[PDB]
RNA sequence: UUUUUUUUUUUUUUUUUUUUUUUUUUUUUUUUUU
């Protein structure tokens, strides 16, 4: 299963921490605040996204992750409620949980989940809820594995990341926010993978709802 | 009454007209009512709103706030309500019995108690140092000396609007003090001796760190015993 | 490098007259462009130039326009930064005399030249200067920037001379190495090349309407 | 905005409380904050907590080539890049600003220049192959005192790290997997620890420069509110052999020399306790790992 | 917008786009401003005029909105952020802004959206009114004359 | 293997344990380039300091309505040592640290609050370098600032002391700085208060007060020399003009 | 910075027959300068030039022993100008020109740098400009000329032929040999209408139509010749007969400048 | 008087009132600059030996336009700050309120222009406010510009003088000097064209030669650190007629000789 | 004993890393108390 914690930093508007197997990410959110003159948008909210790796300095490998995170997060936020304001989102990877020289999908899923939790904790207006899982297809057996380990990634044939959008009590799928597939596959494998991923994402979003309700309710009267 | 999430079904009859409060959005394209915040939905000519946790203040008309003077212009002051936020403006004619000969004498770095009067979406918010709706002047103006405490918004609302919140009563049982409460997340206190003000500051910080209102008295007693 | 993929650190690099064609206006996202391609017996060259502007500029108010010229390598990195910048400065000096800069207050004009192709079919940067001048003139005319005259150049034994007004005036002089007593012959040869280049440029502008 | 605004009332209150021997959080003038150290699953993964300041460190290594000038040593580098996660007053890419440069230089002089790490033990084949060691510091939450927390975290992470065992097979080398041949630790020569002091002037400048009395105030390990109002700062590094590793007082409020010597003498009592605490925590972690490995037999 | 003036950016000079390349797609995915990406912090100031996607800027003062009653003009009852406005140049100004006017019948708002840019397009109905077709709501503008 | 301190009490260049090197300074050396200037010679060190301002700021962003902004720039040439430097020193972290230290030193001494909305620029060129360069930089800045007629509270004097086993040596050179640990000091006026204290190598804890006292006395002598030179120049200037 | 009226007045004065210069100088007359040499003891040679308007330059000469088969160029110049970036266009243009004027075959006698059949001296020229008000090519050239004529090099005392058996070069510990190489000079000229001017001032450069850079060596004009723009608001084209006039002017008046820099 | 240095004790008498250049602690007064002690009744202060020009009300100054702003200009006069010239402080050829001239300020004065002005008042920090509300002030033309240190300008009641050879000199208090051809207004001293950039089309060679000689002798006087006055300027101009070529006056020995001759003639 | 109120100015941040280098060498058997 997964472990998530809410509200752990003192000088930001919202924060969270997501753990899945051996992957660990901490995220923070500050906004809405005043932006720089070159970041300003006349009618909607602007975003500034930073991702930092576990070892070394940031390179072009983190730029792709920032691009995908920005693609996922833009339709989730009700951006027109905060004209010409800024929201800062920073993710720090503490433990990759995989071999960074070859794979980066577990980090992407963990960052997506942590950023959503921090956005909920901060108080930003959101259109709906989200959940993200990694998937792999293993050689020889040709079996589809949800949440693969680091050992199963080393003998895989294709790796996938799926992020979905849920409404109406976490029971209706509204859109596919991101699907990222790399490897070698045919159509039947793809349409089996989507069907399995939908159920796994539904279970994950139910669990996330329970965690959020447990954490937030004591703060209110 | 119930816990709600963004994207959930709104449990209100579409026929009955209901005025919308914070946390509820009307779609400009589909004309649909949906919630956008997480928390508890309260339904009271009836009004519905969602109570959610927050720390970043957004100006709203008829709110009591505490600000800092950060710049003086030809006709108004430049005022900050929170670090890293856009500033607001306070006009030289927004004081009681003000005229072009009776100018105000505030400096950069002063604390002020004011009310939000204009919060247009396309403009910069404005504040005034007197209640223009009623003509009353109840505590608005400069705050001399004292100390400032940062809290979250729900705590400040509980202090200002709930008379069954027991913090002020337990504080009054130890010392005499002055207080001003701002809905932007600021509390100002002052006592005759510095040790009493320090004890009040420590008590308020510790009480805000907690969520149980039944432990306030023990915290206050321990803190006021600490200063000897 | 945090912004580029340069590979492993321990790797080592592997160690082992003229006929012209002129065309303008083929790049979509700029204001003006030109392609110059010259061939002879023992040389072959291709060049592309692009003009951006007039555009906004950072700073205080200026009463006349500003010109910037950038030279870039192509395919093969045959020249280093210092000589490219020296040639850029020489070209900027030339083209500050022909552009009507008083017509463009508080604005800038940026010019880019790409050295795509240069092959020896059978002292090397000096012979490339005339084609750069021709390409920049063609691109500036294509973009609609006001010029008082058409500028050309010629090369002869390490000497480059640029002319206007039918070869009666000089806007640029360059000389490296060469014979010390050979000045009149160089001028005559450069002017002879300049006249042909001017004819070809005017024909290109007039035909391709 | 990126500017932290302080009102006149807050400044006056804090200075007057300092005049009456009061700190906002209830410490005395010479009291250091409590330190919590937690070790991760991997070797070289350490978390350090000092009240409200949180810092994370990670150690890693890989094969490289030695320098031509020095063919008998390995490579060591320390990276400390700050982000808006620790606070919205910090820029994302800023390695040229005053405070960042000062912190980087102080950490470099305390750890790498003092020779706390044995870089001659990182050589594999003299002149051709060696180890390159990295230390990455992550700043999570700022309540003052990044320098001390960073020094503690780097030293603890270096003392917790282990590198794989290798053997030389003719011309090339073989790096054994961890589940085969029991990775080995690094050699540490001494353990340096930094302490920071803050100075406040309860008078005007004329009294400080031409006055006879010395009424300046010194406190240890200031918080974020305190260090935004200070007039000077001093950092001193020491080890248990009574050696001054480095001293840095780069301008600020002029201070009498006897007070500075008193500060240097007060830092030693703190560093002794910190060193003992680190050693005890490392011993307990090693015993826990050995007991679990025995129980998993 | 403010109480004294409006700030605009120039998109076309006499039915010709300015600049030719707007920089779309240079900052990746999402909705980003021209100077809101990674390349804005590494632009060579001393080797060029301006960065990719930069435009000319202008200012409309409240006294220049119209030719009559130019002391009781309310800016937010004339323009909104995100509107397309046709104006005329008055002066070169300083190095940052031009000075513009709309005090003529053919100058003003030509395109606008309801709900401050979150809704659909509106159409001009009167000299000072626009109407939303989907829901018959009206807003106040300074409409440029069509046809 | 050399005799740093001989049994007869002599150093390698012939000095004794408490003697300064030759100290020569000049004032008003570049009248056409700056408001204040100085030329400093301390042993074999050669430094040129120029002070420009107070003046209008270049940009409207670097303007303060309550006080002036102070900037320091240090340039170390490639030919300042026996061996030519391979690359430039302009953007090294060491140079930035030196500049920040100097700015923070002189912020507290100059009365910046009586020149609001102005900027003061200090440019320094180091031509030759033979040990103890930080103290020479401090002395040159002090002389150039006083030559420009800018208000300040007192003098600041720089000095360096090396510790050789148990023997303190005053005003060390390059040979001594490569064989022992050194301490750099900045002293205010004729008091015991320190503006700068810089120790970069290991020193025993129970041997620092003696070094501090020796350095303080040396800095007092340096201040005396600077004051004498300034008074002599002023007397010559006012005698005829 | 000048106004329109000032520029018109100055241009009318300069472009007249005969020309009138603002300080009354003749068309070929130079301004006074001060020269100091041998003031950096750690260098092989040094100089400092101070102009009458405050311009100042400092030059240092240093040497190194290299293998002259791998090394192709034995003279290298590095230029630093205060207030300018290291990659500024004018800095790199001046660096390129100064390296071209001191190349292997240019009139510079590089045979005097040879020690042993395998090795040679490589000369490093470092230039620092403290203050300047116009194009400082000729000031730097004069400073380099002064510094190179007072340079001393170590004396070799360990063999000369080492093609077969090679020994490490070894030098005498006290004696040095004066370098007698032949350095060139670089002049800058201004074109104002139909007149040619030598050594132009800052205000004369703001109204000039164009400019020329001409090199000189041991009695003859040398290869590096360029046309240069001294301003950006008045640059125009010139007739070919002004080039010949400038070359003749430099040929006529260069020998007098040589005698002024002697000793 | 008495020379003092920063940090030096001036007096310990608790009877003096402290002025510029000093700071105090209780009854002890100190010096913050290098200079001389000055006493006026009970006021005690120190006058610095060196410093920039400090504007005073009523001063006659020469400056250059630096910035074109919002209904104002910025003028460089060589002080610590730029001066301010409001649009209402100048004379407009047509009028002020015609049913423009606020967006068209560059048609009158633009960046780089030289002008003649008077100091009207000082702001709180010492910056100056200028006005040009007389026919004797405005745009400068028909001549040449030169600069000397402001401490060498002797204080006087008049600052515009007519010199032999049809030359007029404007001696700025801040040290900025203008030499020009004498006009009708200058002779009489003893509408739309006041903002024109055109020079007189009839300036002869003799006037140019005279202006060159006057600039050379002014620079010679500044080299010897002699205060500049009208009488000294005329005397130095007349004594330099020995040299037929104006270009020989730029050598150091000639300048020193001219200065020494002036001083010797005055002292006799 | 009428009559006498004087108070000046300003708007939204300069662009590319950590390496930052001088005075000269050796030789064949455990453990404790001596």
């Amino acid at each position: 299963s997964v472990q998530a914690e809410i509200g752990i930093l003192d000088h930001v508007d919202g924060s969270s921490e997501f753990v899945s197997q051996d992957t660990k990410v901490i995220c923070s959110v500050t906004g809405p605040i005043e932006p720089k003159a070159r970041q300003e948008l006349p009618t909607q909210l602007a975003l500034e996204i930073i991702v930092r790796p576990a070892k070394g300095v940031a390179t072009t490998r983190e730029k792709v992750l920032e691009d995908k995170l920005r693609a996922v997060l833009t339709p989730l936020i009700t951006r027109h409620c905060y004209p010409r304001q800024l929201c800062q989102i920073t993710c720090q990877i503490l433990e990759s949980g995989e071999d960074e020289a070859e794979f980066s999908l577990r980090e992407l899923s963990c960052c997506i989940n942590a950023a959503f939790l921090a956005l909920v904790d901060a108080g930003i207006a959101l259109n709906s809820m989200c959940a993200s899982i990694p998937i792999a297809i293993i050689k020889d057996t040709s079996d589809i594995i949800v949440d693969p380990t680091a050992e199963q990634l080393k003998i895989s044939l294709s790796v996938h990341t799926l992020a979905l959008e849920f409404v109406n009590g976490g029971k209706v799928v509204k859109n596919v926010l991101l699907l990222d597939s790399n490897g070698d596959f045919n159509e039947d494998q793809l349409f089996s993978l989507l069907e399995l991923g939908e159920q796994k994402c539904q279970e994950l979003v139910t669990n996330i709802r329970r965690i959020i309700q447990d954490n937030i309710s004591p703060r209110l009267v | 009454s119930t816990f709600i999430f963004p994207g959930d079904s709104f449990p209100v009859d579409p026929t009955t007209p209901v005025k919308l409060g914070p946390g509820i959005y009307c779609d400009p394209n589909t004309q649909e009512i949906r919630p956008v915040n997480t928390g508890v939905l309260h339904v009271s000519v009836q009004t519905a709103y969602i109570d959610y946790s927050s720390k970043r203040y957004i100006p709203s008309v008829n709110d009591f706030v505490i600000g800092v003077i950060i710049g003086t212009f030809s006709d108004s002051y430049k005022v900050s309500l929170q670090n890293f936020s856009s500033s607001v403006s306070l006009s030289y004619m927004a004081f009681p019995n003000a005229s072009k000969k009776n100018r105000p004498t505030l400096q950069v770095g002063d604390l002020v108690y004011a009310r939000v009067c204009t919060a247009e979406k396309e403009l910069e918010a404005e504040i005034e140092c007197f209640d223009s709706t009623t003509g009353r002047d109840a505590g608005f103006g400069i705050l001399e000396d004292g100390m400032i405490i940062d809290v979250n918004l729900n705590f400040a609302r509980q202090l200002l609007f709930n008379n069954d919140f027991p913090l002020l009563k337990v504080l009054a049982a130890h010392t005499k003090f002055e207080v001003a409460i701002g809905l932007n997340g600021k509390i100002w206190v002052k006592c005759e001796e510095l040790s009493n003000t320090l004890a009040c500051y420590r008590t308020i910080m510790e009480c805000c760190q907690k969520n149980d209102t039944a432990a306030f008295k023990d915290i206050a007693k321990r803190q006021f015993k600490e200063i000897l | 490098d945090r912004r580029r993929l340069l590979g492993p650190a321990a790797a080592k690099p592997m160690a082992f007259e003229q006929e012209l064609s002129l065309h303008t206006g083929f790049i979509e996202n700029c204001n003006g462009s030109a392609l110059v391609e010259a061939r002879s017996l023992g040389h072959q060259t291709s060049l592309i130039t692009a003009v951006y502007g007039p555009r906004s500029i950072r700073g205080s108010f200026t009463s006349q326009g500003t010109i910037s010229i950038q030279l870039k390598n192509g395919l093969l990195e045959k020249y280093n930064t210092n000589e490219l910048k020296e040639v850029s400065s020489f070209l900027m000096g030339i083209f500050n005399s022909v552009v009507n800069l008083s017509r463009y207050p508080k604005s800038g004009i940026d010019i880019f030249v790409y050295l795509t192709y240069d092959k020896d079919l059978t002292s090397q940067i000096s012979s490339l200067i005339p084609h750069c001048i021709t390409s920049i003139t063609l691109a500036l005319a294509d973009a609609g920037i006001e010029l008082v005259d058409m500028a050309g150049a010629g090369e002869a034994n390490g000497t480059v001379v640029s002319f206007i007004k039918n070869g009666e005036e000089i806007v640029g002089f360059w000389k490296d190495d060469g014979d010390d007593e050979d000045l009149l012959e160089c001028l005559d040869r450069c002017k002879e090349q300049y006249n042909r280049y001017r004819d070809l440029m005017i024909s290109c502008l007039m035909n391709q309407e | 905005a990126k500017d932290i605004e302080i009102s006149a009332s807050e400044s006056k209150f804090i200075l007057e409380a300092l005049r009456q021997n009061y700190r906002l959080d209830g410490r005395s003038f010479d009291q250091f904050r409590d330190v919590e150290i937690t070790f991760g699953k991997e070797f070289g993964d350490v978390s350090v907590k000092m009240g409200n300041t949180k810092v994370h460190c990670r150690i890693s290594c890989q094969i490289a080539q030695p320098y031509e000038d020095r063919p008998f040593e390995g490579l060591f580098v320390i990276s400390t890049e700050i982000s808006p996660m620790a606070g919205s007053q910090f820029e994302n890419g800023n390695i040229t600003g005053e405070d960042e440069v000062l912190c980087s230089r102080i950490i470099e002089k305390s750890v790498r220049r003092s020779g706390a790490l044995d870089v001659e033990g990182l050589c594999i084949v003299a002149g051709s192959k060696c180890w390159a060691v990295r230390a990455d510091v992550h700043f999570l939450d700022c309540d003052g005192g990044f320098i001390d927390a960073s020094c503690i975290a780097v030293m603890a992470g270096l003392m917790h790290f282990k590198k794989p065992d290798i053997t030389v097979h003719g011309e090339q080398i073989i790096v054994h997997p961890v589940n085969e041949r029991e990775p080995v630790p690094l050699g540490i020569l001494h353990i340096p620890i930094c302490v920071t002091f803050s100075f406040f002037n309860p008078q005007d400048t004329e009294e400080n420069i031409k006055g006879e009395t010395n009424s300046e105030i010194s406190i240890i390990d200031a918080t974020l509110k305190e260090e935004l109002l200070r007039d000077g700062v001093l950092t001193v590094t020491l080890n248990k052999n009574r050696e001054v590793v480095q001293v840095s007082k780069a301008g600020g409020l002029p201070m009498d020399a006897l007070t500075l010597m008193k500060c240097c003498h007060e830092a030693y009592s703190i560093i002794e306790k910190i060193t003992d605490q680190i050693l005890q925590l490392l011993k307990e972690d090693s015993e826990k790992r050995n007991k679990y490995a025995a129980m998993l037999t | 917008l403010s109480l004294q003036r409006a700030n605009v950016e120039i998109l076309a000079v006499e039915d010709k786009p300015s600049p030719i390349d707007s920089g779309i797609g240079s900052n990746g995915s999402g909705i980003v401003a021209a100077g809101g990406g990674s390349g804005a912090a590494t632009f060579s100031v001393s080797q060029a005029s301006s960065d990719l996607g930069e435009t000319f800027r202008g200012i409309i003062r409240s006294q220049d909105v119209r030719s009559t009653d130019r002391d009781r003009v309310k800016v937010i009852e004339c323009f909104k952020p995100g509107d397309i406005v046709r104006a005329q140049v008055l002066s070169l100004g300083d190095g940052t802004n031009y000075y513009l006017t709309t005090a003529r019948n053919d100058l003003g708002v030509v395109f606008a959206r309801a709900a401050n840019g979150a809704g659909g397009l509106m159409y001009a109905t009167d000299w000072q009114m626009m109407t939303s077709p989907v829901t018959g709501a009206t807003e106040k503008r300074k409409c440029a004359k069509p046809f | 293997r050399l005799e740093i301190y001989s049994p007869e009490g002599l150093r390698l260049d012939g000095r004794r344990w408490n003697e300064l090197r030759r100290f020569e300074s000049s004032i008003n050396t570049h009248p056409h380039a700056a408001d204040g200037s100085s030329y400093m010679e301390q042993g074999n060190n050669k430094i040129i300091t120029l002070v420009k301002g107070p003046k209008e700021p270049r940009l409207k962003s670097q303007m303060d309505t309550s006080k002036a902004l102070l900037n320091v720039s240090v340039n170390i040439t490639k030919f300042s040592k026996f061996e030519r430097s391979k690359s430039s020193h302009k953007n090294e972290r060491r140079v930035l640290e030196i500049q920040t230290s100097l700015v923070r030193m002189f912020e507290k001494n100059v009365m910046l609050n009586i020149y609001p909305r102005t900027v003061i620029d200090i440019e320094i060129h180091v031509l030759e370098q033979d040990g103890g360069i930080m103290g020479s930089l401090i002395n040159g800045i002090t002389l150039a600032l006083i030559d420009a007629g800018i208000s300040m509270f007192d003098y600041i004097s720089g000095i360096s002391v090396g510790l050789y086993d148990t023997t303190p040596l005053l005003d060390t050179n390059s040979l001594e700085e490569n064989a022992m640990s050194t301490v750099t000091l900045g002293v205010v006026g004729k008091s015991e208060k320190l503006s700068l204290l810089l120790v970069e190598d290991k020193i025993p804890l129970d041997r620092l007060e003696n070094v501090l006292a020796i350095g303080i006395a040396g800095a007092h002598r340096v201040r005396d020399l600077m004051d004498e030179e300034l008074r002599k120049h002023a007397q010559k200037r006012v005698s005829n003009a | 910075s000048l106004s329109v009226a000032e520029k018109s007045y100055l241009y009318d004065s300069l472009a007249s027959t005969p020309s009138i210069r603002p300080d009354g100088r003749l068309p070929h007359q130079f301004r006074p300068i001060e020269i100091f040499t041998d003031f950096l003891p750690s260098s092989n040679g040094s100089s400092r030039i101070i102009a009458s308007d405050g311009s100042e330059c400092i030059v240092s000469i240093k040497s190194k022993v290299v293998d002259h088969h791998v090394e192709n160029e034995l003279l290298q110049v590095d230029v630093d100008i205060a207030g300018q970036r290291d990659d500024a266009l004018v800095v790199e243009t001046i660096t390129s020109l100064l390296n071209k004027v001191l190349k292997s075959g240019s009139g510079v006698d590089s045979s005097k740098l040879q020690l042993t059949k395998k090795y040679s001296f490589k000369i490093f020229v470092d230039v620092l400009v403290i203050s300047s008000h116009s194009h400082p090519i000729s000031l730097i050239s004069f400073a380099i000329y002064s510094a190179l004529n007072s340079t001393y090099l170590p004396k070799l005392i360990s063999a000369f032929d080492d093609l077969e058996v090679e020994e490490l070069p070894t030098f005498h510990d006290y004696d040095m040999v004066k370098l007698d190489i032949n350095p060139p000079l670089v002049f800058i000229l201004a074109v104002v209408g139909n007149n040619m001017l030598l050594d132009p001032a800052a205000n004369e450069s703001e109204v000039a139509n164009n400019g020329l850079i001409i090199s000189w060596s041991n009695g003859k004009i040398t290869s590096p010749i360029r046309s240069v723009a001294l301003n950006d608001s008045n640059v125009k084209s010139f007739k070919p007969h002004l080039l010949k006039q400038g070359l003749a002017m430099v040929e006529k008046y260069a020998p007098d400048v040589v005698r002024s820099l002697e000793n | 008087s008495q020379i003092v240095t920063p940090g030096e004790l001036v007096t310990d008498d608790p009877i003096w009132m402290r002025g510029h250049g000093t700071y105090f602690l209780d009854n002890m007064t100190y010096s913050s600059v290098a200079g001389t002690v000055s006493r006026v009744n009970r006021l005690l202060s120190v006058i610095p030996l060196k410093g920039r020009y400090a504007p005073e009300t009523g001063d006659h100054v020469v400056g250059r336009i630096a910035e074109v702003g919002n209904k104002r200009w910025k003028v460089d006069i060589g002080g610590k700050q730029h001066a301010v010239l409001m649009l209402g402080s100048v004379n407009l050829p047509g009028g002020i309120l015609r049913r423009s001239d606020e967006l068209q300020m560059r048609s009158f004065l633009k960046e780089g222009d030289l002008l003649n002005a008077e100091v009207q008042s000082l702001f709180q920090d010492g910056s100056a406010s200028l006005h040009t509300r007389s026919l004797k002030y405005g745009k400068l033309r028909n001549g040449m510009f030169c600069q000397v240190p402001s401490s060498l300008i002797v204080r006087a009641k008049n600052h515009t003088h007519n010199l032999p050879g049809n030359i007029t000199v404007v001696l700025g208090v801040n040290g900025y000097i203008w030499l020009r051809k004498t006009s009708q207004m200058d002779l009489a001293r003893d509408s739309w064209q006041i903002y024109s950039d055109e020079n007189d089309p009839s300036i002869s060679n003799n006037i140019r030669q005279a202006i060159c000689r006057y600039a050379n002798v002014i620079k010679a006087l500044a080299f010897c650190e002699i205060g500049i006055t009208q009488q000294r300027i005329v005397s130095a101009y007349e004594a330099s007629m020995v040299y037929s070529n104006v270009g020989e006056l730029i050598e150091k020995n000639v300048m020193e000789s001219i200065g020494s001759d002036i001083l010797t003639a005055e002292k006799m």
